[PDB]
């Protein structure tokens, strides 16, 4: 009775999983509202909390559990299936139960992931402006060899205005926009020169507290498909650098139109993992 | 005041102190605007807003 969300076959993650590559030996950190570790479809093997009074393995918001499910929901005969179901999943709590976060909280989480041997970082979060400490943190993570992925933003389009937020706007970070089930750009998906790739972000069905599921919209939903795709590539080719994984994702993307609206296009992990 | 929000798209319509209507990408963004800028708002039905989103005025 396992549910396969449309996003899994759309990015061709089912084709890579059928090859026997499911993210084994790859460590992915989800920097978010935490993860409901007690959810049957999620195996959280570590992490850290930078939110006072809250442990990393609980999620009082829901957002982080949903994002984690897209990356890593277990391949079992029930529940939902994630992009890279054999990944080692780490919950890095940088957002509180209301969804809000500080720059120091996000920096602390980025640094923890870098120091703790994470292969991939997912950041389904953003702001209109970044900070010197955040730019340093993502530059260090990427230089160390971490594939850094973030939601581009949900500010849509307004003529020629660049609507990409931070950390997605940083050169060291992959900015991910959103498409629907017909591979059309979602109207809310942010646009700009920094837009790198697209992934499913409309009506994404995933894990949600407590022991349930939810259908959500956002570039927050698109970002984990790319983080998960990076992990599938790395389980197949473990010796690749972060730059090499990043170029594999952008160079093999399905062209959809102008780079301003779609970046390189929709990720195709089967082609990326060749 | 919290500077970072999740990138969930769950738009909400608010009415400012100057009686103008703004559609924010989510409740977190409305709260951020209120905290950082001292912005005054009240939630109202979606129909009061334009179909497109606005940033913190």
């Amino acid at each position: 009775a396992q549910t396969v969300p449309y996003g899994i076959p759309l990015i061709k993650a089912d084709k890579v999983q059928a090859q026997g590559f499911k993210g084994a030996n790859v460590k992915v950190a989800v920097l978010d509202t935490g993860i409901q570790a007690s959810h049957p479809d999620l195996n959280v093997v570590g992490g850290a909390s930078f939110v006072a009074g809250e442990a990393y393995n609980t999620d009082g918001n829901g957002h982080g559990t949903h994002v984690a499910g897209t990356v890593a929901a277990l391949d079992n005969t029930t529940g939902v299936l994630g992009v890279a179901p054999s990944v080692s999943l780490y919950a890095v709590k940088v957002l509180n139960s209301s969804g809000s976060g500080s720059y120091s909280g996000i920096v602390s989480g980025i640094e923890w992931a870098t120091t703790n041997g994470m292969d991939v970082i997912n950041m389904s979060l953003g702001g209109a402006s970044g900070s010197t400490a955040m730019k340093q943190a993502v530059d260090n993570a990427y230089a160390r060899g971490v594939v850094v992925v973030a939601a581009a933003g949900n500010s849509g389009s307004s003529g020629n205005t660049n609507t990409i937020g931070y950390p997605a706007k940083y050169d060291s970070v992959i900015a991910v926009g959103a498409v629907d089930s017909n591979s059309n750009r979602a109207s809310f998906s942010s646009v700009g020169a920094e837009l790198e790739v697209m992934a499913p972000g409309a009506g994404v069905y995933s894990t949600y507290p407590t022991n349930t599921y939810a259908t959500l919209n956002g570039t927050s939903m698109a970002s984990p498909h790319v983080a998960g795709a990076a992990a599938l590539i790395l389980s197949k080719h473990p010796n690749l650098s972060a730059s090499q994984v990043r170029n594999r994702l952008s160079s093999t993307a399905t062209y959809l139109g102008s780079s301003f609206y779609y970046g390189k296009g929709l990720i195709n992990v089967e082609a990326a993992a060749q | 005041c919290p500077s970072i929000c999740p990138l969930i798209y769950a738009p909400v319509c608010v009415e400012d102190s100057n009686q103008d209507f703004y559609l924010f990408v989510n409740e977190c963004e409305v709260r951020k605007c209120g905290c950082e800028a001292g912005f005054v708002y009240t939630f109202v039905p979606r129909e009061m807003c334009k179909a497109t989103t606005s940033l913190c005025p």
